[PDB]
């Protein structure tokens, strides 16, 4: 019996949903339950387990389709230039460097290796560019032994790539595929023959033989979502969702749109057995909205992003009349806001510092905006350290949040105790804050109308500074920062285990 | 009295909707095979099956029965039916006001290749399947039961339509006519004066029931350009027939149609419009308004500054392009991210003046609506249809006269200057009281 | 559980792969065993249940593919004239007939019916069909009630078949098919649709829902072949082999040419649980070429595929020096030669007779034989009718066939005692005839030339007509009848069943 | 001392034999990726693979590997895989004689066009898969170890080829020729001289090897119309090359040749001949055969009454027209049908007259598979291919006058008739004793 996850892709940039999903594993380590996450996407560029390592996977724990076929087990690379000289025939001559691209020559005949490099410095290759008479013909790829290959052509004279190919680790052929305007087209293996990559995850699916013991977790139905529904019923299976499921300026009482990467699972939803939301508030609504517009009730279970080991205690200075917030500086957080804040709030509170740990571009739209206005020395500007510790330094969190279906943000902002401030929006804003625990609530028009809540904002602030709450309630975000800890998120995952598998 | 049309229109509805308003109430009938009629017509395909008159569910565009596990894809304009992602159906939509309702649902095989088309009504019903043969054409249509039976077989290529109807004996049609004056006399509908729209099957009904007494009427709503269709020719010389008049509104296809006829032949027909109905006045406002898909606007900017001093809301239902928010630096410059059926009727009211220079296409009939709320229809060319609302005086090119486009709306500042503008587009439209039917059909009761 | 039994279609006149069918259907009837008939060929001509009833088979027995979707099942055609003319409005006048037709008139609208009866005397309609203004737009079949509906147009002046459709009987829409030039292409369901008729018997036995003991039984592969292996593989599976089993002409010790008829099972037979014949000669011969070719080693049974209910004595006078003679009647059954044996015995011996019992091909240049030939009233062309006694009333029987797998027309022979004669091959001559007792055999030179064949079969023949023979090796027929009786065949089936159910 | 033969055709072995007679056994190399050949004989593509070496087995139709329950087909003209029956596979029978035995397979893609070509050798399993771009294009063809693991993989469209041996760095050539001799290198084969069939790349070696010592001969057989080839006048005007003599086997080609380009070319024209290896003599019975892919036989209704004292035995293993089987009815003639792959040959062993009067294409190589045996070949113009061995003397009219095709048949009832009858045929297609060979080939090192 194993749990099985599904993606289509990752890199060194990456989003909320994989390491939503990365953290998802280590809590599934805990739990003994063993776990699988599966790759879609083709990843050449960088190697798979690069990317692996540094969000944070185990190898073992990292099924990649396209290999699955190939006995060469996930591997960093471990193959040098030395390694690769020994398989060339004939000496170089020139050895230019410039940068990660290492290009010998061979100029006795008309042919050359360019060499990519993992790190400049380092004597790693990932891959290898081999030409003949400036004509690139084949490329390789190295984990810890050649696993993959293109092969090239000129089309007007730009090299166009054409067939791909996986080997096995004593070099023999795996499989290889077509490549027609930049699609694959045709994967040949020796037993088999797939004319839609996406009948090729049906011939995935029935290698991993799996039984009713199991269970299968998908994430983005791109792609995939009709084959994997499909193979996916002789065991369990899941659809987890991030961000928001709908629109509702589009959806009326009589109809309901969903969000086009949610719209096939939940019109479908009746094969699926269960359903994995953010907050408890996602739950509730759309459990209010599924049985109102088709009668159907499948089970939805709540289960957080991330979590916290401890509640994080200070001794140090607690300096009062302060403010503190984190995002990227990006126009959805609608921060240019924000700033009208600190600046009108200030003639009635004397010296309170915001802090600005954040970025993004359009970022210098905060900084030109700051110093014209009358206070530009009130409040730092600084993009980023770490976080997780400075929090209890300060007093209160600020989010100019239009919606946030999750946030941690706010999950460690409980953490050190900061009372916080946010729209009553779905959700995380809204599962965090009761308007008369712990902070307030700004409903909004629906509309942006810039001075309405530009001092309605400035407004709360002075009710926790002036007084006697300031600390009352930040005592009780720690009485909500319970309920989230890494202890209890373990109960509900292990608990959901039994939840699925015991029917 | 009756209505026959062949095919409901924006045309033929505004057509139906004048003649209320002289207290002209006859019932209607259309040729055309349509499930979205609102209450009070109906068709000769419609009327048998039994579809519960009155009930509005059309079906959301996810709920077409599929089979299992086949993916229905998203919605902009259409939406698509997959397996495996291989492109197995369209589900064309409606045209209505809230999107995604489904009108036509087409059927496909692993070579794109039409074949079946299966149509639905308001109810959504699966009434109407068709079938098309090798070469894409069609072949014939059932329309069905509530219960799955047959009904109607029409054969597109003899046109003979097979009558089957509950516990009643079967019945063949020589052609589409026939079926129609079969489906009269059965219901009873009075003939003594008889209006329809189109020269086509509409046209035929008359030329077979010559004998039976009284006159009828032709209405032209389709433009004509050089000469006459040659079933023209014959309404002019005959006599006996039905038909002695013809009916042109536009005070442009009119006088058009009337210069390649002698002196005998003009005295058979009448001119005048129709009539709008307004939810409000102009009020001369300083806003304007602008309703996209995507990105964008063809001299945006150059506008925005050649006018400080009013609003330019421009709004969508999708998540806006970057290009759209960067507009948004300057003051006069708002949008609406994926707004509100509540967010729009409160726009139409706040601005009065619209603008299409939007690129693509209309938005739920939005030129429309701008000439109902009366506020200043206007645009470049390269706009969006329907131009049937719009006159030369007010239209330019390629952001070439957008200089001049400003001061001729600032021109109007005069609360009766703009009128004077106004009353320009208003008889383009050709707007008239139903003070002129009346006067011109008192002849014609 | 129970038997199903794949065959593509039927006739009147149908094969004696189809006889063997309904030999087999009234020894289940007698096991306790229920089984279904499939039938997948599309079936107009007549109605289907006429051809399943003349056979021997029940109607509740049969699944017809095209029928089992909707409510009505398979029944005689109980619909009168009156009741169809009584569907249309207004009345005729004027009315032809000839044959099975009937025409009627309502020339007002120039438009008819063409009305088809089962047969002549009777009122019962078949097909209906109607033409507007010259051109056919329907045709209605009937059994009890509408059972189908075809639709049809125009091309190039040709009565063409565009869509068909099938019924239920509230005459509500099952499915309805299109026709582009003589081949089905895609089936409207409500809730499905397909392309192909392979993946529509996909749909048919997936429905069927078959459970672990059911048993697929398959006669013919034709077109149909793949699909009845993939989702056969939930039961349990066979394949019987009626006709000979390869090409010894084109066959080396290396290589062995099958019979397209059969060679997609023998490839591929590992996937089938059991094998069956009839002659265990034609077993040991196959399944001993089977391991020297391939080396696979299936499970392959012995089982008759007709029977005597009891072996029939004919109480009227034992009818002097007749022949008598059943087939296919086509190439294969090279029945030239016999019409060339007799009218030289014709000389020798006069009176004696021959008859003929078949409906196929040439039949017509065999009647264009005998009427310039040596036989006016000598021999008798009679169709194909009800042989249950007639064998028995008449002195001899001949087969010319070159091979047969059993033979039947000869098994039924056996039971009237009669002597045979024919060529010494595998496998139902070699069987059948011991040369000592009942008949004789001829050796025969791979070759066809007249001369040699013809003469040495009056040979044996004058040597029983006179005299001594023809008394008591119409007994030793019986004795070896005994062999071959429904209480041994009865036998082999009941106990190769749960052979097979055994694991 | 090498054979050099760019593609493997009959038209080739028939060197290869008449050599071989006349004593040169010398080393043997093919351009072409065949991997049915004759084990005397080696090519570049093959060698490195590493299947074995004097094993005949080949594939039958049937066996070639597919997908789980899919429906394999074959007519014996070809075979073909259906999923759900739809075309998927094409299977293309080998050269062989023998039905059903695989040389190439295709498949296609979901709308019908060529995507992946897999070849097949006469040991029974695919040693290269084949790949195609769009319009059918040629793409490239990766070649395989018996394992599988890499070893050949050339671009058809710049010409580059990857060779990576077994625990061998990897080589780039850049051309096809540079590989060649590559492979002449690697075996050490003695170059002192060298024999090629072709202006091909064959050919294009010795313009390589311009320099080394030794002198070659090219053995030109393809057929020449209006103008000598300009990679051939290249021998002609200049001197140095490698290749400094051309031998022309058909003399129709040897007169045409000196007929072309004049002065001094006519010292490197020489002719020769093929001596071949007759299986069998003539025996002079009364039995004739024709064989047929296609009813009916043109001018036959005639010459069955003609000559009543003879035998026709004509069939085809493909099922017999009705209006074939009514001349039966004339007993002087038997018709065999659905013939054994050795079976057919009965009738070449008791038949010693044959006449392309066939409309249709010869089947199995009928024409020459008659003059190894010897067989006199007779018929008109409406004859066969190969027509080229058959004398112009025993060739006559297209349906016109057959009856002078009787009686000049008729008039060989005694051996010297036909001895002599044979050798205007024997020499069409130039036989020749193996003594000629010695003589014009001894000029070399020998
Ligand atoms: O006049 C006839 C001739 C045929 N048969 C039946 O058709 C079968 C013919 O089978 P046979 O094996 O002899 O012919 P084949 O199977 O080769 O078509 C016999 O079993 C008979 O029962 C019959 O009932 N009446
Ligand atoms: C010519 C031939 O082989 N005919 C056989 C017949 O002998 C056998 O009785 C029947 C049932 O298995 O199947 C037929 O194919
Ligand atoms: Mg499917
Ligand atoms: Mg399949």
């Amino acid at each position: 019996s194993t749990v099985y996850n599904i993606n289509l892709g990752i890199g060194w940039a990456s989003s909320g949903v994989e390491y939503a999903q990365a953290y998802r594993a280590q809590i599934l380590r805990r739990i003994q339950q063993p776990a699988k996450f599966i790759f879609m996407d083709m990843i050449l560029a960088d190697n798979i387990q690069h990317l692996t390592e540094n969000i944070g996977f185990l190898d073992e724990e990292i099924i990649w389709l396209y290999n699955y076929f190939t006995d060469i087990k996930i591997a960093p690379t471990t193959v040098t230039l030395d390694q690769v000289l020994a398989q060339v025939a004939g000496q170089p001559e020139r050895s230019e460097k410039e940068g990660k691209i290492v290009r010998y020559f061979y100029p006795q005949d008309d042919q050359f290796i360019t060499c990519y490099l993992r790190q400049e410095d380092q004597d790693f290759v990932e891959h290898v560019e081999y030409v003949s008479r400036g004509r690139l013909i084949r490329k390789d790829y190295f984990s810890y032994v050649r696993y993959a290959s293109e092969y090239f052509a000129p089309h007007n004279d730009a090299a166009t790539l054409y067939q791909r190919r996986f080997y096995h680790e004593d070099g023999s052929v795996a499989y290889d595929m077509l490549i027609e305007d930049g699609q694959e087209k045709l994967y040949r293996f020796p037993d088999r023959i797939f004319y839609s990559k996406a009948e090729l995850v049906r011939y995935f699916l029935q290698c991993l033989q799996l039984q009713a013991d199991d269970v299968v977790i998908l994430d983005r139905e791109t792609g995939i979502g009709q084959v994997v529904f499909e193979e996916s019923q002789k065991a369990k299976l899941g659809v987890v969702v991030h961000a928001e499921h709908f629109s509702e300026n589009a959806s009326s009482d009589d109809y309901i749109l969903w969000n086009n990467f949610y719209d096939y699972q939940f019109t479908n939803a009746d094969k699926v057995d269960f359903f994995i939301v953010a907050t408890e508030a996602q739950k509730r609504i759309l459990e209010q909205q599924f049985q109102h517009y088709s009668d159907k009730q499948p089970q939805i279970a709540t289960i957080p992003v991330g979590s916290l080991d401890q509640l994080t205690y200070p001794k140090e200075p607690r300096k009062p009349y302060s403010m503190i917030t984190a995002s990227r500086l990006a126009t959805e957080k609608h921060i240019d806001w924000l700033v009208a804040a600190t600046v009108q709030a200030h003639a009635q509170l004397p010296e309170l510092t915001l802090d600005i740990y954040g970025k993004g571009s359009e970022e210098d739209k905060l900084r030109r905006r700051i110093e014209e206005a009358g206070a530009q020395d009130y409040i730092r500007l600084k993009g980023h350290a770490d976080l997780s510790q400075i929090y209890a330094g300060y007093e209160l969190y600020l989010t100019a949040s239009t919606s946030e279906g999750f946030g941690l943000t706010l999950m460690e902002a409980v953490g050190s105790g900061l009372p916080l401030i946010g729209f009553d929006v779905r959700y995380g804003n809204q599962t965090f804050i009761d308007d008369g625990k712990n902070g307030y609530l700004l409903p909004v028009s629906s509309n942006h109308v810039e001075d309405q809540i530009i001092a309605a904002f400035v407004e709360k602030i002075i009710a926790l500074f002036s007084q006697g709450r300031q600390q009352e309630m930040s005592q009780h975000s720690y009485q909500v920062a319970e309920n989230y800890l890494t202890s209890r998120v373990e109960a509900a995952w292990t608990q959901l285990l039994k939840e699925v598998r015991d029917d | 009295m009756i209505q026959l049309f062949d095919y409901y229109n924006q045309e033929t509805q505004d057509l139906h909707d004048s003649l209320l308003a002289a207290g002209y109430a006859c019932p209607t009938i259309v040729i055309e095979a349509n499930g979205f009629l609102p209450d009070d017509m109906i068709s000769p395909y419609t009327y048998f099956l039994g579809d519960e008159e009155g009930v509005d569910h059309p079906l959301f565009f996810n709920q077409v029965p599929v089979p299992p596990f086949w993916e229905i894809t998203g919605d902009h304009q259409v939406a698509r039916v997959s397996d495996m992602g291989e492109e197995r159906a369209r589900i064309h939509y409606a045209s209505q006001a809230r999107g995604r309702l489904v009108k036509q649902v087409d059927w496909l095989d692993k070579k794109g290749q039409l074949r079946l088309s299966e149509r639905y009504n308001k109810q959504g019903r699966c009434f109407a399947k068709t079938a098309y043969k090798s070469g894409q054409e069609a072949f014939n249509t059932t329309y069905y039961s509530t219960d799955g039976q047959e009904r109607i077989v029409e054969n597109h290529v003899t046109g003979d339509i097979i009558l089957t109807l509950d516990q009643e004996p079967l019945r063949i049609f020589k052609s589409r006519v026939d079926f129609i004056r079969f489906f009269l006399e059965r219901l009873d509908l009075d003939l003594d004066h008889i209006l329809f729209n189109s020269l086509a099957y509409s046209f035929l009904v008359s030329h077979s029931l010559t004998g039976r007494a009284g006159q009828d009427i032709l209405f032209w709503q389709e433009p004509l350009y050089d000469e006459l269709p040659g079933n023209m020719q014959l309404i002019l010389d005959n006599s006996q027939l039905r038909t002695q008049t013809i009916v042109i509104p536009d005070l442009a296809t009119y006088e058009k149609a009337m210069s390649l006829a002698a002196a005998d032949q003009q005295q058979k027909f009448l001119h005048l419009g129709y009539h709008y109905d307004f939810k409000r006045d102009n009020y001369l406002r300083k806003d304007a308004l602008i309703l996209t898909h995507s990105d964008q606007i063809e001299g945006l900017d150059t506008l925005v500054q050649s006018l400080p001093q009013l609003v330019f809301r421009i709004a969508a239902l999708t998540e806006m392009s970057p290009k759209l928010l960067s507009m948004l630096s300057y003051k006069n410059v708002v949008l609406y991210q994926n707004a509100s059926l509540k967010q729009i009727e409160q726009l139409y009211l706040e601005s009065d003046i619209y603008l299409d220079i939007n690129h693509g296409g209309q938005v739920l009939q939005a030129v429309r609506k701008a000439f109902e709320n009366n506020l200043l229809i206007l645009g470049f060319e390269q706009t969006l249809h329907d131009r049937h609302y719009i006159a030369q005086q007010h239209i330019f090119d390629s952001s070439q006269p957008a200089q001049l486009a400003s001061i001729l709306e600032e021109a109007l500042c005069g609360v009766e200057q703009m009128r004077s503008a106004l009353q320009a587009q208003g008889r383009h439209a050709n707007d008239v009281p139903v003070s002129l039917y009346q006067e011109t059909l008192q002849s014609l009761l």
